């Protein structure tokens, strides 16, 4: 078995799928929703480890789902922080503190993908996110499918 | 240890009220004890006549380190405006008030303030501070003017 903050430290396929079948509940249950940045943190971490297969595919999706339905649904959860933060740490928006800025954003794009056809995702937020994938980077046009599939369902919000 | 900074700003103080450009203000804060504080301005930029800006009054505290004028002042927007450039936490972005830039000894108060004023109605669309205004600004301009517009009347003195 794994647990979820080993998980978080080092994030792998195989550890996400060791979290066990209800992985998804237990990512939301022990991440701080109440904070944004925390929020960010979770996301990109599960999101790294997206690969293009059934099993994991799954399990990625799935618990970027719980995490942001909770944090999503709370009327006190700030979802412009949230999405400002992503774009900070995703390397697509500048920042007034430091921050490291995550090398691949193949997973976090393809879960994006996932993300805003979900009914917990706030719509508001899609032209927001648009404007910053379609905005001219390095990072993206390194992943120039994932982009161009987040872009496509973007169209469709 | 800001005796270098204090030296400074003294004779800025005195060059200011000596002349500056019509419609601003730039004035150091005071102490509690009733003495000025030269490492806290509090000042007011008026919108360029001819913009959507006109009219308005945007004011903003200018900031300056220990160390001032190795470093350039932090420039705050108080309450934090809408506008591509201005992060929300109110702080605007120019390349004169980067350390890693522009910023260097011959940059003058008045340089900064105009700079900032010419920023206004014509923001650097290519490294937005606000997810917001970068967004409206690239997907209906007309939408973002009208919001500029009322901004500014918003802050008409």
């Amino acid at each position: 078995p794994a647990d979820v903050s080993t998980f978080l430290a080092f994030p792998s396929p195989e550890k996400l799928l060791r979290l066990g079948p209800k992985s998804s509940v237990l990512i939301a249950q022990q991440t701080d929703t109440s904070d944004p940045e925390k929020v960010v943190s979770a996301f990109l971490k599960v999101s790294s480890v997206f690969k293009d297969e059934a099993t994991v595919r799954m399990a990625v999706q799935d618990a970027v789902d719980a995490l942001m339905q909770k944090a999503f649904n709370s009327s006190s959860f700030n979802s412009n922080t949230f999405l400002t933060r992503l774009l900070v740490h995703m390397g697509l928006l500048k920042s007034e503190d430091k921050v490291k800025a995550i090398a691949n954003l193949y997973g976090p794009l393809m879960a994006l993908n996932h993300m805003v056809q979900q009914d917990y995702f706030p719509k508001a937020l899609a032209p927001l996110l648009l404007a910053f994938v379609t905005k001219p980077n390095s990072a993206l046009e390194s992943c120039s499918f994932a982009r161009h599939s987040l872009l496509q369902t973007l169209y469709k919000v | 240890m800001s005796g270098i900074a204090l030296s400074r700003l003294a004779q800025e103080r005195k060059a200011w009220r000596k002349d500056h450009p019509f419609g601003f203000v730039a004035v150091p804060t005071k102490n509690p004890d009733g003495t000025m504080n030269l490492m806290n301005w509090e000042c007011a930029i008026p919108g360029k006549k001819g913009t959507p800006w006109e009219g308005g009054l945007f004011k903003l505290r200018m900031l300056f380190k220990d160390d001032y004028p190795s470093s350039p002042p932090k420039c705050k927007f108080e309450p934090p405006l809408f506008h591509p450039n201005v992060y929300p936490s109110g702080t605007v972005c120019l390349s004169i008030l980067e350390e890693d830039k522009d910023w260097r000894p011959a940059i003058t108060i008045k340089q900064i303030l105009l700079g900032i004023q010419e920023l206004l109605n014509e923001p650097n669309i290519q490294s937005p501070a606000q997810a917001e205004a970068y967004t409206i600004y690239c997907q209906n301009r007309v939408e973002y003017e009208k919001r500029v517009r009322a901004q500014a009347k918003k802050f008409a003195p």
